[PDB]
């Protein structure tokens, strides 16, 4: 219950950002990082008796907050591109040395170059082939998302009607497409591999979740092209008898 | 019907 | 404070190791993490000072030694999952505390299992509305990356089912291209029909 | 100790807007009362305050219901907030006809 | 069966004195109830059997009821001691006595067990005559109690005054003290999401309690984890009860709802 | 300090709610406790009294209240229980550092004649095994009023059974005459 | 329990005395006091952290008697003595003195059955005497079948005493039961009165013709 | 048919390092200990059934046992600061798991509740997913079980790892583990004080647990007799009879659940 | 919190002077142990000092068993103390073969 | 079998 809010999120080059971070319960101490591949953590700051306690050597756009009822709150006024990619927040009863603090789900928060480029997924589901299917007792569908970026999709799977956690899988990183300069899409392919008979039998619906989340309506976007925002997308299967 | 051995603690 | 291993492997038969270094003043104290994908850091091996053999986790453990000023976070079995970027932190007292996880960088376990008799199979497949567009192997292939941004495959596979407890290292292909696996070292025993122009 | 509310909104007698009906906000197990309870009519507080018993049950914990003399209809909302000590923001409750 | 007066106190410090309400559970209906804060500061019978008595037994009820109101308010003056606070600790003293008598007139087992802060303090045990503080503090309690023969005070109590007055309370009962309602029992099928529907057995007004439902399914107990609530009434002293569960989408028939009630038909 | 209680002996029968009397006459804050000490046994405390609200409490059913017009407290109760025989007595502890924390006096006896249950005035007389020439006479069942170095009689005598809650008020005499100071009544069943 | 030891005590003229009360629990003060019905209780002292023993034991001395100054003798038990605090007090020793130890004597004690007038009544009537015994220490109860009883079971608060002499008497205290008239009828109803003397041991110094003044077991019958 | 790892600690404040204590109960029977100050440092399997099992599980059964006698010295860091003490507070740490399976091989329900000085600290409850903290302290514990998926692994430990290792038990156990030993009973007249006498039933030896034995068809129990569950010194159970009855009127209750 | 350590001394098999028999002394609840006892031989100590598992009870109550090798005789006092931190004295018992 | 998670307080 360390919850933050956004959890995904996404601006352009430059403004403020109100990103939240919510303790479990009683706590005291708040502490502030940046889990991007480059560089380092580096330690933000940590917050003790309503006074930033430890403080190192930043530019003045850095800066940060929490409440008295510990709900605590980041504020980036200036962004310089990628120094915004990924941000976590601990908490603990008093922070000594023998104690702990915990971490929360972050703010993942994968930026792109301008408003311009935001672009929804293409996504198809693959049908199992009869090549996996007459013999090997395993199905395979798969779900791809072409053409996404960036990175911030959150592909899960529906069986059903319902979820589940088994013969689903994702690689940690998609696969970026031609390098360009800045800025490309990704594919980002899932896998099913329920029983043969899980797949013929016709009653059985699965659809991919290529749910964006990390883009709201709150945007100066006028481009020809559709507003980018947290959008809506799905698959579609069933089962194919035989 | 109450009862009246009004206990002390 | 920094450990030289940035990627670490190991298969389904031997004990994890990994590389905890570190080097400040006064009385050090370390901290573990462990960063499941795309998830929080919930940590599995704690150090304040006492025994070496310090405890952990599922069956994780580390010991406490100034003849390497280390504790290389050990594991006699890891679980089967088990694929994260751990990593591992000091910072020095100062009033009230510091405590602070700087790590660099972790590490990436992978846990490639080898079981069942693998039986090699590649399979081209179709997708619903216009099927124009469509997209079990050892244990040891190196990973490798597309010769060109075009006739797309796929990265790293590691699955499992739980219903009978096999599972399905595999691989995906997706060709761009309106016309696969020159960088892969597939054997002579696979399955594959030659699905490649249907 | 600062034990957590619960919250319900069973009705009585199956609803129906031929006749009347009687909403009844039961609140389970409690610790240090401090208590403010009120049922919503489309929003709002209402006049048709009235409690019950503060009596206490087995888990040495509080329970108090609620009565009111009442006709719903299809197009309403009906709710009854349930506010104590150890939460900083009310809580509000769904009166479905289902439950 | 059962007639069991409930206590409860609480404190509110720097505004006054303490509050008291008690309340009385003759089988389980409530028929008396008492206030710090009311106008009539007597009691007041809301029951169809208990009505008519003497004036002198709803004036007096032991109208010492508003003196152990402030017995109460000198034993948090140790108990301030005991849980060593200051002066402000807003605090409860739950009291709970009761006895419970056999089917045909035996005094079966009495009970009492008071607790602090929601937190046992003393209580009663199967037969009588012994103490079982559950705290460094109560301890003293314990021996106090042991030393001035108050378990013998409590017996006499029990075996006489709340057990008689149980009795005159079933006479006077008649039959609406012991007429066991019976469930009536109704159900919907409606559906879920897209392919599971919701099986809900409803049973509404029935009195007595100590009914439960447990979800059947071709005569088998899963019980899975289904989420009921607690024990609630329905307005006027009769209590109701439903079901919930999960089932797949043409699969509904095979689950079954368990009715079993001690007064059922 | 000083605390008297005028009262050395009070009669109450069980039709009369019981009236004691308590006085004090000291300094400061003055705290004003009682006891009962059931004979030959302890001293438990029933009717306890500090500060704050004037119609203190007590145990069973016993109160009494405080007024500063008569410096008294006054133990009291509407309808007393069957025993109350014992010599409850009013104490007040003085201001002391540290605290001085029962200076009360003689107190004073109850006693709770019973009068119900149609009373038989009986006289007879008892004899003993081995050597029969030692007897006793005695009585049974007598009223609710009646207030030499050879053939004694008794102490007042009065008694309480469980069995009905009936009575057997009597009085042995120890060697018809000996009743020279009773004022028993001529239907006695005294069969001499 | 706040028990006492001894219950019941003898002593002749000068010497000390060993009494000892024990408190229920952890506790501070123990109060003493004497409830004579001469004089006053004069609250005799009290000792506050050791100003006793350190597990709040209390022992008394009193090193010289001076006759009746000796008649009971009362401790308390509270944990600080505070001003809205109260003290459980202990059963006492009562300790009813005698002259000297010549004058120690034993019960006499005679079971008065009922007779036969007490025929329509419903109701029986045993009695048991102490008939010249001194001091007053006697612990009357009765035995029913073996067992102890309640009901029925009497005793006067002061036994009457003898000729007045000077300075000492001796005393009857009689006690008297009601068993209902079956219960008497019956012959399976051994009772027996309990005349026990409590209050004298056998460190003394008695040397006349007479029995040793001790603790004696001294009993009745009845069937 | 259950079975728990009891778990038990102590503190030795400024005598070196916490004991540590441990038992286990497949049925009801003994069969596995542990010990911080034993000389094996290792599980004893003191028991007929369960000693044929390989060396490699008899080493281990996480033999980081030892690593959470390690870790309850951690704990006890903690739970000092929240029941405020300073330094010397000589308190127990009970551990109580538990996964009882149905007769036929179900699941039935597992359990689990800890305790802190014989006060509650914090537990499961029936179904799952579920933490019941009494006190102002362990309220911490319970929010931060709710946190980290804790209850998520309990069940995974429960469902796998309880069911999976009891069955190889009763397997191993063969009729050891099941073999239902009834009592034997004896009684005499013992006439006691002057006109009572006791009847006194008399049970011994059985197995297992759980024997019904109540004071011409009534229960007339209203006073003290019995002390607790009694050992036979090997795991069987034995209980006795007391009552108190007139002389010439002399004139119970057998139920077990394995009887006969 | 102390709970104060129940005891009892019941025997093994039906002592008899023919045949050999042990002795239980077996204890209900307890509270921080720093436990120490002792079987008696006629009054002191005895070598046979066998100690059992330190388990508990559902009441959060330790409980445990002793075990000895004899065989009992007509002119013998056998007995087993109990010592604890509550208690400042020790306890005793009776081995009779009624109990 | 044993339990391997060792939980935190």
């Amino acid at each position: 219950g360390v919850t933050q809010t956004p959890r995904y999120l996404i601006k352009t080059r430059g403004q403020q950002v109100t990103l939240s971070c919510s303790p479990i319960s009683g706590h005291r101490s708040v502490s502030w990082y940046q889990q991007t591949p480059g560089q380092g953590l580096q330690f933000l700051f940590e917050y003790f008796s309503e006074t930033q306690r430890n403080k190192g050597n930043f530019p003045g756009r850095f800066s940060g907050r929490q409440f008295s009822n510990s709900r605590s709150e980041m504020n980036v006024s200036t962004l310089e591109l990628g120094d915004s990619a990924l941000y976590l927040c601990a908490s603990s009863l008093a922070g000594d040395l023998g104690t702990e603090a915990f971490f929360g789900q972050g703010t993942r928060l994968t930026v792109v170059e301008d408003l311009k480029n935001v672009f929804p997924p293409e996504v198809a589901v693959f049908e199992p082939s009869e090549a996996e299917i007459s013999h090997t007792q395993k199905a395979t569908l798969v779900c791809l998302a072409t053409g996404f970026y960036p990175d911030h999709v959150e592909l899960s799977w529906w069986v059903n009607g319902k979820e589940v956690h088994s013969g689903v899988c994702t690689d940690p990183q998609p696969l970026k497409e031609q390098p360009a300069l800045n800025d490309s899409r990704y594919a980002l392919s899932s896998r099913l591999r329920v029983s043969a008979t899980f797949w013929q039998n016709p009653r059985n619906h699965f659809r991919c979740q290529v749910q964006f989340y990390g883009l709201s309506e709150n945007d100066e976007w006028t481009q020809d092209r559709a507003k980018p925002v947290t959008q809506i997308v799905s698959a579609e299967a069933w089962g194919r008898a035989d | 019907f109450t009862s009246d051995y009004y206990q002390l603690y | 404070v920094a450990q030289p291993e940035d990627q670490v492997n190991v298969a389904e038969g031997n004990p994890l190791t990994v590389k905890c270094t570190y080097s400040v003043s006064g009385n050090p104290y370390l901290f573990w993490y462990v960063q499941y994908p795309n998830r929080g850091l919930q940590f599995l091996l704690k150090y304040i000072t006492g025994d070496n053999l310090v405890k952990g986790s599922y069956g994780f453990e580390a010991e406490f030694n100034k003849s390497q000023t280390s504790f290389h976070l050990k594991k006699p079995s890891a679980l089967v999952s088990d694929s994260a970027l751990y990593f591992c932190a000091v910072r020095v007292v100062t009033s009230g505390g510091s405590y602070i996880p700087t790590f660099g960088r972790g590490t990436s376990l992978i846990v490639h299992p080898y079981i069942q008799n693998p039986d090699p199979a590649v399979y081209q497949l179709r997708d619903s509305k216009s099927s124009d567009k469509s997209v079990d192997f050892d244990s040891q292939t190196n990973v490798s990356q597309s010769k060109d941004s075009d006739v797309y495959i796929t990265d790293k596979c590691v699955l499992d089912m739980r219903s009978m407890d096999f599972k399905s290292n595999s691989a995906v292909a997706w060709s761009n291209k309106s016309d696969a696996f020159n960088n892969s070292i597939i054997p002579e025993d696979t399955f594959f029909p030659s699905p490649e122009s249907s | 100790i600062q034990r957590t509310p619960k919250i319900q909104v069973y009705s009585r007698h199956p609803a129906e807007n031929g006749k009347s009906n009687f909403l009844n906000c039961y609140v389970s197990g409690f610790h240090p009362s401090d208590i403010e309870v009120d049922l919503l009519k489309n929003g709002e507080r209402i006049e048709k305050v009235e409690h019950s018993d503060l009596s206490f049950s087995k888990d040495w914990s509080f329970y108090l219901l609620y009565y009111t003399e009442f006709t719903p209809t299809e197009k309403d909302e009906y709710a009854c907030r349930v506010n104590h000590v150890t939460l900083s923001q009310p809580k509000i409750v769904k009166w479905d006809r289902d439950m | 069966h059962s007639m069991r007066y409930f206590f409860t106190s609480v404190s509110r410090p720097g505004r006054g004195e303490p509050r008291f309400i008690a309340v009385g559970y003759v089988d389980d209906t409530q028929f008396v109830r008492f206030d710090s804060d009311a106008a009539s500061q007597k009691m007041e019978p809301r029951a169809p059997w208990i009505e008519q008595e003497g004036p002198e037994y709803w004036d007096q009820e032991t109208r010492n009821m508003k003196a152990h109101s402030q017995t109460d308010r000198a034993n948090l003056g140790t108990l301030r001691g005991y849980y060593n606070q200051s002066e402000d600790g807003s605090h409860t003293i739950q009291i709970m006595y009761g006895c419970d008598v056999g089917p045909d007139g035996r005094f079966l087992r009495g009970y009492r067990q008071d607790a602090y802060d929601g937190k046992d303090y003393i209580a009663l045990n199967e037969d009588l005559r012994s103490w079982t503080a559950a705290d460094m503090a109560a301890q003293i309690t314990k021996r106090k109690w042991e030393a001035v023969h108050a378990a013998e005070q409590r017996r006499v109590y029990l075996e006489g005054r709340c057990v008689d007055g149980l009795r005159r309370y079933l006479e006077n009962g008649k039959e609406t003290l012991q007429r066991t309602d019976p469930p009536k029992t109704h159900m919907t099928h409606h559906p879920i999401s897209d392919h599971e529907a919701t099986l809900r057995c409803w049973a509404l007004g029935f009195y007595p309690a100590e009914i439960t439902l447990t979800w059947q399914r071709d005569g088998e107990d899963q019980t899975q984890d289904t989420e009921l609530v607690e024990t609630r009434p329905a307005g006027d002293g009769t209590f109701q009860k439903w079901a919930a569960v999960v089932v797949p989408s043409g699969e509904e028939q095979r689950y079954t709802c368990h009715v079993q009630h001690e007064g059922l038909p």
